[PDB]
Formats: structure tokens, C-alpha cells, sequence
């Protein structure tokens, strides 16, 4: 049966799982203890025990206790296996190098068991969901090495990637470009899909749409939970056109070097604003193409779509979806590559999105998610190349990474790999 | 877990850290007897970072009080939190230095080094995974500026990887309280430039300034000065002890602040230093916090960053806030003042939050900034040392201890190496 | 050399039971691919 | 037992599905006004 | 053989300069969009 | 408490420590607790086994 194991890495990874796993518990009726008060829709994430109780298929990792230490104390202390949440003594401390060669290697071995022990409990594994961050060391370094071993251990399984890309203007770190340029090799030859999402765009969307003038990370994690929920909504509950993880990989990736879609979710409105606006299938799918609602700070109007994956959910009908598809095609603002005359893969699900008390979104009878592989993303890396280049020229912060025990030649090589990848995306933008 | 051994040297070191252990006792809800009387459960969750468990439910600070004279230790014991320290940590000798760097470093401290190493190694072994040590001293004395550096040089050889912080007190130009001040200062900073991970430059004349300017205190005693310094020391490791939405440690702050190994000198500041006239007319909100943060008057050094270029800026926040305003207001200072930040490092500011504010307060932050304006301190010490070293003045005291004259040459050549290398980073093209 | 099972995962660790004494979990599971 | 329970669950679920779907008004345009009102009040309280 | 025992010449190319992004000049133009001198701290 | 502890291990204080106050008005309230705090919920210690002869 379809099952997915989540491999949350780092503080960003740990905190996102707090929003995700509370969302899945409330979706299926899991009480915070883990026991039903009341068919097997929960087998994609949970597993049954000898006591008649459900345990998620998650593995929380961090290189410092206090982020995960709280989870062992709060309301879900009795929901997750006390060994499922692995911590450390010393952290990478915003350093890909320490988390890749020195501190991580002590705890690569331990997590690779609980990955395996959660794997044998599953019969047919569908994929691995990986949450990490490009900025910090542990979410970049130890995250990178665990894919290197996961690649040669699980050569056929699907490894999905949700990650925080370093933002073009704001950030919480100065040393953050060095990790970002060097992590890209691991998510290039050791991943199957990638969903780099940026905090400023979620910051922009939350203020403009959700009326929240002053958000925090919980207001950001909740939308990330909605996107992953939409992807797996086909698996957990039935659908008119159920789309598994293998299907949307097929109709998004033209070439193995091109596995960087962009995510979009709609509608995201407050109840007062949802009070004075009807939400139809056409309305939300027009909002899925607004550059003000893209979750990456790039404008798709500067590029062209090569592949677009659809995911509707709620009270939707195939008659209206085909109506909304036709109108979008008749829009010269939206461009398409020459060799893709039909670029749509539509998924329909019954169950409407569930709402969380203490949340922000209104309860809506229908929604839509968007996974469009566009070539406008190649501008995001070009910004990173410039900032990395003007830092690397005078050789700043190199003493930290080299003195750890990594060779300085890997710095230049890593810059070349992104340089080669950027050229590949622009060649697709060329039309015959 | 993640433990710190608080070193201590000299009258400045003992008097500063006497206040420091009180303010962290209040943060952790510990009575002068030493027992736990707090109410929140997080007040004792990471207490092992500093405190050591004793039988009967008591706690002993992991301090090592060192001074060549037994004088101030009587006053230390006679303080309000006097007997919280276990007596075996008090290490002392017969005859002090008398503001003589030579006697402390060579002829008298070399007898006292072995005993201190015994206590330090005893505390070092007890903790499982110690992050590092922490030394408070003054550069204008004989012991903290003297043997206080010899403790630094020995321990670095024993433990290379551990972090060593130094909340040093540098002498001030306008009013000095020691006449051989530049002799000890120019020869102690050579010890820092080779063996130190970070140093925070705290100057008293700035501290005397802030009390009148931002607090309007008619009679600020040295207790109010020492509490002002100790609020900074808590603010760097608050994220170490208490959980946060976005956390940081000493090492996380270490990596992002030194671009090159020669540069580990900063100028700190404390945000909610609010005056007793201004609490009535105020609105506690985060732009007002970062407004007072970056005002150069709020620095506790004798250098003006408006004269130089900010290399990297740290902002360690305390309290529960909304981070959008934290990211926006940092960006506003980043771009509105372009010329004070270096061009080859984009996003020169690092931010960190700690959920729990200081006790009795709602919002706070502390600032650590690496600036090229600190080179105005070194040249000033260099000239004041050279002019005193031209005529062989006050030198018979030092060379009579057996030191040759040549270390003064290399201590000032290394020092003038730093100012030239600092200058080239200021005038550098992107 | 693909483990394909938890038992065969722990069956390839470098920890001689006779010599190795009083270790924790991470010391029990140590792999040559990790020590690379 | 659960095998036939699944059949009955699909049964009443498809019946309520046709009841909600066939009303074109609620299918193309539908909000739970009481739920929106409740969350509006909760937001105001917060 | 007698001809493979003869040492053989080896020439290898150093490749070519890496790809430069098309938006790089736009980025360099945008680097000074909002930055201002001593507007808040002062001179 | 004074032990060295293995690598992935709960600290002795936090093996049993209670979280901060869930109510935003009271001090020592964490962001996690204010985001997900439920005072009126004591988790049942559900556990059951057996069933051999059946
Ligand atoms: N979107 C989002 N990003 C987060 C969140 N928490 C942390 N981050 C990102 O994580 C990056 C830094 O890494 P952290 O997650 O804080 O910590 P880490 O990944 O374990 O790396 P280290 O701090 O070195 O241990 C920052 O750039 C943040 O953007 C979150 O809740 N939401
Ligand atoms: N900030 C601060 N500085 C102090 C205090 N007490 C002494 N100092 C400084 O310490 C210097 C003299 O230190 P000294 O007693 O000679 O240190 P020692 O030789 O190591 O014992 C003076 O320049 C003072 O400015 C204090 O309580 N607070
Ligand atoms: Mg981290």
C-alpha cells in the first residue's frame, strides 16, 4: 500500500513537521495521543501498533538538542517515538563543511537505521519526503551526505525535496551563499524533484492576502503544509483522477537535469475577504498564474512554461477544469515552449482542504495547487552567483571551511556546476 | 551537554563577574544560598551550561576566581551573592603586580599558573562536552592584563578547538587611571591577536557616557557600570540556554563574524537602555529597538563606526516578536546607509532570536559588530606606547624582571601590522 | 552490498562484540562507508 | 466486516456527493457561512 | 610493441570560460536600486 | 543527571519537564506553546497486548 517516510532535517525541517504532522493528525482524526476515538486512509503516513494505535513514519534530525528537545515536552510528546527524534551535542553552526565532514559523520550511521527500520515496516514504499534548508549547515551539510547514501541505498525510490532557498535580499546569515552554491551538487545528481521555496514570497503573500500584517514562522510553515497535503491528497483519499508521485514526475521533467518546478497554492484569503468573493474553478486557476502569488521571487512572464502539473481538490468537476484550461491557453501573456503543445496533467480529489483552529485561511469548499516547470527560475541562481562571486574573490570566510578539512578547489568546481546548469535552462528557452 | 567555564582575573575581572553571576542567578531563579526557587520549568532546563550540581539540591557556578592579591576576594565574599561560589575555586597568592605586566606574566604569575590549571582542568573534565571558556579582565592592570593572558596562552595549547571569549576592558584616551597603561596594553593585545577566538572591547569612558545619556543617573557607581557589562555577557549566550524560533550559539556567532583570523575585535551595545524620563513617553516596538541599537552613542567602545566600514553586524534578540519586522528593519539600516557597510559582503547582518526576554522586561536585543573603526584604538595605543618607549621611560621596572627589550619591538610591530592590514580591508574595491 | 533489510544493515557494522565494551548505539553501528 | 463497511461508506458518501454536486449553485459557488462567521469572531477575539 | 614503447605526446585542452548568465548585467544595474549614503546614521 | 549520555538521548530534566504556559498573557510562554497549546487535554497512556489462545 502507498506509504511515505519523511526525513525532516534541521530547524527549518523540524518546525515544518510541527505544522505538517499536526495537519495530518487533524485531517484523519488522530488525537494528540495518537489514538482514534472512532478505510485505511492513514496508512500512507501512519502505522499500526500492538496497542491499536497509530505512529507516523517520520524521522526528525538536528545537530542541536533544544529545537527538538521541546517536541519531547509539548502536547505531542506522546505521539512520536522517543528514538525517532535524533539530536546532537554540537551543531554545524552555519557551516556546510562541519556538517558534511566532521560532526555529521558521527550521526549518519544512526539515522540510516531508523530510515531502514521505518522502511521495512512499510511494504510498498512510494517515496521519501525530505525537508531541509539551504542556509544553515546541518540542513545543507548533513542533509547533503544523507542523500549521497540514500542514493546508493535506495536507487529506485523517489526522493522529493522541499527546501528553503536563500532569499535575494533578506536573510538570517552572512555565510549563507557558500552553503547554497555548494549544496546544489547534491540536489542535482541525487534528487528526483525539488521545490526551492523562498521566505520573502510567502512574506509577501501573507501580508497582501491573509491580512496578517505581522507574521512569524508558524504563519509560514502552515502554507508549506498545505502544499505537501495537496500532493499526497491523491494517495490518502480517492479521486476522479488520482495522481501518484510517479505520474507527476513523468509529466513535469523533460530532461534529468531539469527537475526544478515551482509551487503555487490558491485560494489564500481571509474570511472577511472570502465573505465578498465567490470562488470558482476559473477564479482560483487565474490566481495560480499571477506572479504576485508565485512562491519564488521570479516572474514566469520573463520565461516560458515547459510543463505544468495541476492538482485540484474539493468540490470540483472535470467539466469546469477543461473550461478553465481552455481560457488559460488563450492568453498571450502565458507562453509555452515550442515542443510542448499540451502541457497539462490534471488531478482531481474529493476531500476539501481541512482547516486548523488557530489558523489563518478560511474554510473553502474548493482549491487548487500548481506545479509549473518554467525557465524563469534560472534568474534566481544568477543572483546567487553574483553574490557568491563578489565574496569568493577576496577569499572571505574560506579559513573556516578549509581548516575544517575540505579542499579549496571544491569551491570553484561548485560554482561551475551551477554555471553549467544555468546554461542548460537557457537553451530550453531557445525556440527553433 | 554544552558547558562554559567562566574564567576570572584581576580586580576588574572579579568585580565584573561578581555582578555577572548575580544577574544569571536571577535569570535562573537561584537564591543567594544556592537553591532553586524559580517558578517556570524552563528556568531549570539548560542550567547545566554554567551551574554544577551539588548535593542537597544546590548549584555551584563553574567559576575560577584568580587574582594575585587576596584583597578583592574579601569584598567578593562580602557581597550579596558572596558565598554562592565554592571556596576551593578561589586561587590567589601573596604579592601582586602593582600594575606591572612583567611581574604578573613572568616572575609571580608563573608560580600561580600551575594551581589555576588544576582547578580549570578539574572543571573542564567534569562537564561532558564543553563549548569553551570565558575570561573577563582589564588591559590596564597587572594581573588580568598580565598572568590573565598567560592563562589564555597555556589553555589554547591544551584545548585548541574550544572557543575562548574575552570581555576585555581596554584603556581610555581621555582619562587614564594607570601611567604604565600603554606598556601593558600594547603587550597584552599581542597575546590576544595570536590566542583568542573573540574579544569584546569595552571602554569605561563610553560606559560613563551611556549612564548619563540614555539613563540619566546622577551617581552611577561601578556597580551600575558592571551590571551594564554583565547584561551584554548574558545576551550572547541567552540563545544558548533558552529556546528560540531562530537560535544561535557562540560558535554560530563566531563563524559569521571573523572573515579572516586576524580580526576578532568588536564593539557591543544593549538595546532597551531606557531613561527614567523617557519611559513615560515611549512605545516599545521593534523599529524603536533597532533605532537605538545602531545609534553610535549606544556603543560601549571609544571608536565611532561612522568613521569606518562595518564588516559584519550581529543582532541577538530577546523576547517574542514578529520576524517580518525583524527582517525589514535590518534591511532598512542595510540600504539607507550604504557607505558604512563593505561592498564585497552582501547582507552584512546576522540575526538571531531568543524567545524568553530578560526577567522583568518584554523586549530587548544585543548588538555585536566588527568594524574597521576599531583600528583607531590600536594606533592610539601605539603612539602612546611609542612616545613612552622612545626615551626608555618606565622601562627599568620591566627589564629588571629579566625581559629583554626586543618583545616591545615585536609587540608593536605586530600591532602596527594589524592596523595596516585593517586599513587595506577598509579601502578595498568590489 | 545492498542491505535490503534492517538485520543485514546492522549485520555489516564494524563492532567486534568481544573487544568493544560499554558503547552506545552510534558506536555499535559504525560503517566503512561512513568512515570513508 | 470492514470490507462491507467500506461499501456502505462509499454508498452514503456517493449519495451525499450527488446531493452536494447536483445543486449547480452550491457546486460552482459555495461557502459555509456559519463557519466563516465563527472564524471571523475567533479572529476578532484574538 | 616497439612503437607503443615509444613515449607518446599528450595534449589536453583547458576547456573554455564558464557560462555567464543573461541577466547578470541587469543584476549589476539593480545593485544600486535603493542603497543610499549616510541617510540614517549620518555623517 | 551527571551522566555522559549517549548521542540521541533526552536530557534528564526534559525527560519530565513541563512546558511553558500556553496562555499568551502569562510570562515564559514559548512560541511553540502559543501555537499549539491545549491545557484541557491529559493524554491517556493507551497500551494493550495479548490474545494468544484466541
Ligand atoms: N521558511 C522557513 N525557514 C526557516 C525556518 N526555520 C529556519 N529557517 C531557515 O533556516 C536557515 C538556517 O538554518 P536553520 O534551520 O535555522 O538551522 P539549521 O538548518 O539546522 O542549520 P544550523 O543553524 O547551522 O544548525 C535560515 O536561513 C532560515 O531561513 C522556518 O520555520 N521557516
Ligand atoms: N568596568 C569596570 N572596570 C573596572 C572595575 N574595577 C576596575 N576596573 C578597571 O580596571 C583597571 C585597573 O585594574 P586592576 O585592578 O589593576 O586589574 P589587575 O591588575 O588585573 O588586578 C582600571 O583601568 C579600571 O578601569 C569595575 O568594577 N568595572
Ligand atoms: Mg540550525
Amino acid at each position: 500500500m502507498r506509504e511515505c517516510i519523511s526525513i525532516h532535517v534541521g530547524q527549518a525541517g523540524v518546525q515544518i513537521g510541527n505544522a505538517c504532522w499536526e495537519l495530518y493528525c487533524l485531517e484523519h482524526g488522530i488525537q494528540p495521543d495518537g489514538q482514534m476515538p472512532s478505510d485505511d486512509s492513514f496508512n500512507t503516513f501512519f502505522s499500526e501498533t500492538g496497542a491499536g494505535k497509530h505512529v507516523p513514519r517520520a524521522v526528525f534530525v538536528d545537530l542541536e538538542p533544544t529545537v527538538v528537545d521541546e517536541v519531547r515536552t509539548g502536547t505531542y510528546r506522546q505521539l512520536f517515538h522517543p528514538e525517532q527524534l535524533i539530536t546532537g551535542k554540537e551543531d554545524a553552526a552555519n557551516n556546510y563543511a562541519r556538517g558534511h565532514y566532521t560532526i555529521g559523520k558521527e550521526i549518519v550511521d544512526l539515522v540510516l537505521d531508523r530510515i531502514r527500520k521505518l522502511a521495512d515496516l512499510c511494504t510498498g514504499l512510494q517515496g521519501f519526503l525530505i525537508f531541509h534548508s539551504f542556509g544553515g549547515g546541518t540542513g545543507s551539510g548533513f542533509a547533503s551526505l544523507l542523500m549521497e547514501r540514500l542514493s546508493v541505498d535506495y536507487g529506485k525510490k523517489s526522493k522529493l525535496e522541499f527546501a528553503i532557498y536563500p532569499a535575494p535580499q533578506v536573510s538570517t546569515a552572512v555565510v549563507e551563499p557558500y552553503n547554497s552554491i555548494l549544496t546544489t551538487h547534491t540536489t542535482l545528481e541525487h534528487s528526483d524533484c525539488a521545490f526551492m521555496v523562498d521566505n520573502e514570497a510567502i512574506y509577501d503573500i501573507c501580508r497582501r492576502n491573509l491580512d496578517i500584517e505581522r507574521p512569524t514562522y508558524t504563519n509560514l510553515n502552515r502554507l508549506i503544509g498545505q502544499i505537501v497535503s495537496s500532493i499526497t491528497a491523491s494517495l490518502r483519499f480517492d479521486g476522479a483522477l488520482n495522481v501518484d508521485l510517479t505520474e507527476f514526475q513523468t509529466n513535469l521533467v523533460p530532461y534529468p537535469r531539469i527537475h526544478f518546478p515551482l509551487a503555487t497554492y490558491a485560494p489564500v484569503i481571509s474570511a472577511e475577504k472570502a465573505y465578498h468573493e465567490q470562488l470558482s474553478v476559473a477564479e482560483i486557476t487565474n490566481a495560480c498564474f499571477e506572479p504576485a502569488n508565485q512562491m519564488v521571487k521570479c516572474d514566469p512572464r520573463h520565461g516560458k512554461y515547459m510543463a505544468c502539473c495541476m492538482l485540484y481538490r474539493g468540490d470540483v468537476v472535470p467539466k469546469d477544469v477543461n473550461a478553465a484550461i481552455a481560457t488559460i491557453k488563450t492568453k498571450r501573456t502565458i507562453q509555452f515552449v515550442d515542443w510542448c503543445p499540451t502541457g497539462f496533467k490534471v488531478g482531481i480529489n474529493y476531500q476539501p482542504p481541512t482547516v486548523v483552529p488557530g489558523g489563518d485561511l478560511a474554510k473553502v469548499q474548493r482549491a487548487v495547487c500548481m506545479l509549473s516547470n518554467t525557465t524563469a527560475i534560472a534568474e534566481a541562481w544568477a543572483r546567487l552567483d553574483h553574490k557568491f562571486d563578489l565574496m569568493y574573490a577576496k577569499r572571505a570566510f574560506v579559513h573556516w571551511y578549509v581548516g575544517e578539512g575540505m579542499e579549496e578547489g571544491e569551491f570553484s568546481e561548485a560554482r561551475e556546476d551551477l554555471a553549467a546548469l544555468e546554461k542548460d535552462y537557457e537553451e530550453v528557452g531557445v525556440d527553433s | 551537554m554544552r558547558e562554559i567555564v567562566h574564567l576570572q582575573a584581576g580586580q576588574c575581572g572579579n568585580q565584573i563577574g561578581a555582578k555577572f553571576w548575580e544577574v544569571i542567578s536571577d535569570e535562573h531563579g537561584i537564591d543567594p544560598t544556592g537553591t532553586y526557587h524559580g517558578d517556570s520549568d524552563l528556568q531549570l532546563e539548560r542550567i547545566n551550561v554554567y551551574y554544577n550540581e551539588a548535593t542537597g539540591g544546590k548549584y555551584v557556578p563553574r567559576a575560577v576566581l584568580v587574582d594575585l592579591e587576596p584583597g578583592t576576594m574579601d569584598s567578593v565574599r562580602s557581597g550579596p551573592f558572596g558565598q554562592i561560589f565554592r571556596p576551593d575555586n578561589f586561587v590567589f597568592g601573596q604579592s601582586g603586580a602593582g600594575n606591572n605586566w612583567a611581574k604578573g606574566h613572568y616572575t609571580e604569575g608563573a608560580e600561580l599558573v600551575d594551581s589555576v590549571l588544576d582547578v580549570v582542568r578539574k572543571e573542564a573534565e567534569s562537564c561532558d562536552c564543553l563549548q569553551g571558556f570565558q575570561l573577563t579582565h582589564s588591559l590596564g592592570g597587572g594581573t588580568g592584563s598580565g598572568m590573565g593572558t598567560l592563562l589564555i596562552s597555556k589553555i589554547r595549547e591544551e584545548y585548541p578547538d574550544r572557543i575562548m571569549n574575552t570581555f576585555s576592558v581596554v584603556p581610555s584616551p581621555k582619562v587614564s587611571d594607570t601611567v604604565v597603561e600603554p606598556y601593558n596594553a600594547t603587550l597584552s593585545v599581542h597575546q590576544l591577536v595570536e590566542n583568542t577566538d573573540e574579544t569584546y572591547c569595552i571602554d569605561n569612558e563610553a560606559l560613563y557616557d551611556i549612564c548619563f545619556r540614555t539613563l540619566k543617573l546622577t551617581t552611577p557607581t561601578y556597580g551600575d557600570l558592571n551590571h551594564l557589562v554583565s547584561a551584554t555577557m548574558s545576551g550572547v549566550t541567552t540563545c544558548l540556554r533558552f529556546p528560540g524560533q531562530l537560535n544561535a550559539d557562540l560558535r554560530k556567532l563566531a563563524v559569521n563574524m571573523v572573515p579572516f583570523p586576524r580580526l576578532h575585535f568588536f564593539m557591543p551595545g544593549f538595546a532597551p537602555l531606557t531613561s527614567r524620563g523617557s519611559q513615560q513617553y515611549r512605545a516599545l516596538t521593534v523599529p524603536e529597538l533597532t533605532q537605538q541599537m545602531f545609534d553610535a552613542k549606544n556603543m560601549m567602545a571609544a571608536c565611532d563606526p561612522r568613521h569606518g566600514r562595518y564588516l559584519t553586524v550581529a543582532a541577538v534578540f530577546r523576547g517574542r516578536m514578529s520576524m517580518k519586522e525583524v527582517d525589514e528593519q535590518m534591511l532598512n539600516v542595510q540600504n539607507k546607509n550604504s557607505s558604512y557597510f563593505v561592498e564585497w559582503i552582501p547582507n552584512n547582518v546576522k540575526t538571531a532570536v531568543c524567545d524568553i526576554p530578560p526577567r522583568g522586561l518584554k523586549m530587548s536585543a544585543t548588538f555585536i559588530g566588527n568594524s574597521t573603526a576599531i583600528q583607531e584604538l590600536f594606533k592610539r595605543i601605539s603612539e602612546q606606547f611609542t612616545a613612552m618607549f622612545r626615551r626608555k621611560a618606565f622601562l627599568h621596572w620591566y627589564t629588571g624582571e629579566g625581559m629583554d627589550e626586543m618583545e616591545f619591538t615585536e609587540a608593536e610591530s605586530n600591532m602596527n601590522d594589524l592596523v595596516s592590514e585593517y586599513q587595506q580591508y577598509q579601502d578595498a574595491t568590489a | 552490498k545492498i542491505p535490503k533489510d534492517d538485520l543485514d544493515f546492522r549485520l555489516a557494522t564494524l563492532y567486534n562484540h568481544h573487544t568493544g565494551a560499554f558503547k552506545n548505539k552510534t558506536e555499535i553501528l559504525l560503517h566503512q562507508e561512513t568512515i570513508e | 466486516p470492514r470490507e462491507l463497511a467500506a461499501i456502505e461508506a462509499r454508498r452514503n458518501r456517493e449519495k451525499e456527493r450527488q446531493s452536494r454536486f447536483f445543486n449547480v449553485r452550491n457546486r460552482v459557488m459555495g461557502v459555509d457561512v456559519e463557519a466563516l462567521n465563527y472564524q471571523v469572531e475567533e479572529r476578532k477575539f484574538r | 610493441s616497439i612503437y607503443n614503447l615509444i613515449p607518446s605526446d599528450l595534449k589536453e585542452p583547458p576547456q573554455h570560460p564558464r557560462y555567464t548568465s543573461l541577466f547578470r548585467a541587469t543584476i549589476k544595474n539593480d545593485m544600486k536600486k535603493f542603497k543610499t549614503a549616510m541617510k540614517t546614521m549620518g555623517p | 543527571m551527571m551522566g555522559k549520555l549517549p548521542l540521541g538521548v533526552v536530557s534528564p530534566y526534559v525527560k519530565m519537564s513541563s512546558g511553558g504556559c500556553s496562555d499568551p498573557l502569562k510570562f515564559y510562554a514559548t512560541s511553540y506553546c502559543t501555537a499549539y497549546g491545549r491545557e484541557e487535554f491529559k493524554p491517556r497512556l493507551g497500551s494493550h497486548v495479548g490474545t494468544g489462545y484466541k
